């Protein structure tokens, strides 16, 4: 007859699990992040965590391809700077950006899809606007993919 | 540079087709999900669309419509199901490579998601082809009416193949509507026709009322376990017209077995299990209510025309007991025991 | 130079990985819940959030000893209906409880060490109070473990 | 019934045994838990810490004490800081098996905490044995002093010794205080002492003023690396006491080589190192200040006693420039200077 709820617990749960990752133990993945310039880089991860928090992750380990029980497969997306900060905001509810990554940063949201972490990138740069560099902003915006800012493009 | 994007897409058609062979296994999601993400980031999403749409239908024409056509007179709705299932599966990691596409170019373009285009081309490819239409109607009405006849039939191939044409109607009944439901309600409409004209030429009021309950009774657990719940509505009302409302008048004037006569032998269960049937119908309550007044004012009249006070106190006893006990006191009969009450007290 | 968080997050990732259990899919863990009166029970299960959820747990699969990497072993507590209704909330924040089992699960938090939903307990009994059934309410609170209640006790 | 609450000691005890034994893979981490568990769930947990202590102190005494005394003249600091990682490993799993005392009776009987007690066990059995004690201390001693005579010394098996005497003192220093800390500043104060009666015996003010911030710099590069953070401050305190505070008016009056004689050539950068060194210490700018007051009351009078006024203005310019760009527009010296010239200027 009763049902109780913590508010307080899914926050909470999260914290633990952090400390369960940068203990760099538990883990199921471990992800190559490998890019043209940068050395290649190893990040131990809890699958079920990573799905969590992207779909084009809960579908990348999903029952879809060879990424079925790999224990270590590659990404090459980004410098592996952004899947670091990503992971971060994956494991914290939040994420510490530069005045200058921003750009890798968001087009790093984009790609494996963190909608919340985009729009907080679409509203992270409304701020600092400049005349001067609002011609790239804008281009970013249509080759980004989303026409989100684009319309917002004063 | 264009050659490469034609690289990119021969890396995907040859994926693709390798999922439709259920050959997943060893495919990196990675490298078709991020070349996909390529391909439609530089805004090739309607080269890359057109040409999903090229091989899943090249695929559900040349090799699934033959294999269900081939099986039209040899277990033909475990196939179909078979080549359902395996749509299903192949279309979802298809879905998962083009998400990309899913989430930027289908949404600028008013088109159908790649899920929904895939269930389109099985719908039309497939499932609506014509020879395939013919014989899933056929095939889904003949067990039914197989069953309804005291035949045991597969009712688990009726509920995968209706929720099937549930689910090809994008969200929607359509497909269902057409091809099963509309159908359906024919000719069922008109089996429940000739087995009144049956009950009726053998059987008792009381009788017929009861195989009524027992064949929508029928009716409704065949919804439960084979059709959509959606379909629980009107096929009782078939069966509602068909037996009731059709012959309304004819029941309750059954000679030596209707309504009358009940209330001449107190029969209460029996007045009630009518009152239960015909309240389901419109007018059915009315024609009730018409063979009352008739009977109770005759009944009435010749009363009228210690002895004497004590029959007229059971009749009316009588039928204040049969309006709580059967008619559950409802107000058009309690409208119309009182109405005829002040009919004949006032005549003489 | 900026940093961001959303609220919305925790909650939103724990339904998402929720979801990802109730398919039966991604999990690391598999108990066969087994004691007296009861048939045993499988319920499959990510580790990594069993961790976030109970401190038991945490040191279950932890650095300790045999239960490293089972993927599948016992708890011989009480009745996996208890387990269940704990498993729920160690993925929900919520637990819907029975004014009869109420006992069992509580005990359940206790022995897994729960201490949010054992004090959710603490809570809930202190509702439906009976000079009738207080007695036994006390034995629980001095048996228990936990003296919690039993100075509360009236 | 207390017999098997005898058993559940057996299995516990021979567990911890084999945890001791670093044999913790093959130990069923939820039995011995559970059974923790219901030992101290019918209130037995008295009895459970009881043979806690005993196994735990039985070990520390019986192999590791032994182990340790062993390895005293042949490589002393690998072998216990071995045996502190090995008791911290163990502990670990022990304080999760008996997880359900450490919630409920510690906190009921006030006594230290399964991991806590493995500290105190440790730290009096073994860390402050006595031969074991004097021996610690005297090597991490030994090293200081050798790496400050020039020789290249263990930095990290010092840093795993102090870190661990941190530990033991239980979220204190109390242990590293006393047994570490206390004779470091010792032997240190000494070893600062006759390095600085060298010092002042041949070099000039400005060399010993440089050696002195270079022995500054040596120590908190050596707390940085090898000591506890919370020992900067007082090494700091004796190599300013022992170079600087017992020789201050020595320094400043260095013949041919003290701050009147760089008063004299204008040496700047010299008196600006004196201060930044003088201002360490309490009374170190009074005897710059007491020193300066003398030698520019001294020229002031004899100044006294075009070419005149010229003299007068590069005299107070020069001091002006001393003050900013040296004594840091100090409030002391400020005072001082224009104090002085309020004195010489209204004698006559």
């Amino acid at each position: 007859t009763f049902s109780y709820t913590l508010e307080d617990h899914t926050k909470q749960a999260f914290g633990i699990m952090n400390e369960l990752r940068l203990s760099q133990q538990l883990c199921d993945v471990t992800l190559q992040v490998k890019y043209q310039d940068a050395p290649a880089a190893q990040f131990m991860a809890h699958k079920v965590v990573l799905a969590s928090s992207s779909p084009v992750f809960k579908a990348m380990f999903t029952n879809g391809l060879r990424e079925q029980g790999m224990e270590v497969v590659s990404i090459e997306g980004i410098h592996p700077k952004v899947m670091e900060r990503l992971i971060e905001f994956a494991y914290t509810a939040s994420i510490s950006m530069g005045e200058k990554c921003v750009l890798h940063v968001m087009n790093g949201a984009v790609m494996y899809q963190i909608d919340s972490v985009v729009r907080a990138c679409s509203d992270f740069l409304v701020q600092q606007l400049d005349p001067s560099n609002a011609i790239g902003i804008a281009n970013f915006a249509e080759q980004i993919g989303c026409v989100e800012l684009h319309q917002r493009a004063r | 540079d264009e050659k490469y994007v034609n690289s990119i897409w021969d890396l995907l058609k040859n994926a693709i087709q390798e999922i439709q062979r259920k050959n997943n296994s060893g495919l990196s999601f990675e490298e078709l999900y991020r070349n996909a993400y390529t391909m439609v980031l530089h805004k090739h999403g309607e080269k890359l669309y057109t040409g999903l749409r090229e091989v899943v239908t090249e695929h559900l024409i040349n090799k699934v419509r033959e294999d269900v056509l081939n099986s039209l007179n040899n277990n033909f709705l475990q196939t179909l199901n078979q080549a359902w299932n395996d749509h299903q599966t192949a279309m979802v990691m298809i879905r998962d490579i083009l998400m990309y596409m899913d989430r930027v170019y289908v949404q600028q373009n008013n088109v159908e998601n790649v899920y929904n285009l895939g269930l389109i081309i099985f719908r039309d490819q497939v499932v609506r082809y014509g020879c395939i239409r013919d014989h899933l109607r056929q095939t889904l009405l003949d067990m039914i009416a197989r069953e309804r006849k005291g035949e045991v039939v597969d009712r688990g191939a009726i509920r995968n193949a209706c929720q099937m044409l549930m689910i090809l109607g994008l969200e929607g009944r359509s497909v269902y509507e057409e091809d099963f439901e509309a159908p359906f309600l024919e000719m069922s409409a008109e089996f429940f026709q000739m087995e009144s004209q049956k009950f009726l030429a053998e059987n008792s009021a009381s009788v017929y009322i009861k195989k009524v309950e027992a064949r929508i009774n029928e009716e409704i657990e065949r919804v439960m376990h084979c059709l959509d719940k959606s379909t629980e509505e009107p096929i009782v009302k078939v069966v509602e017209r068909e037996l009731i409302s059709k012959h309304m008048k004819t029941i309750v004037e059954m000679e030596n077995s209707g309504l009358v006569h009940m209330l001449k032998n107190g029969k209460t269960e029996d007045l009630g299990c009518m009152y239960k049937l015909f309240s389901r119908v419109p007018n059915g309550l009315k024609t009730m209510c018409e063979c009352m007044s008739s009977y109770l004012r005759e009944q009435g009249k010749a009363l009228v025309s210690v002895d004497y006070r004590q029959g007229l106190d059971d009749l009316k006893s009588r039928f204040d007991r049969f309006l709580l006990e059967s008619f559950n006191n409802d107000r058009l009969f309690k409208q119309t025991i009182a109405g005829d009450f002040e009919y004949f007290l006032n005549l003489n």
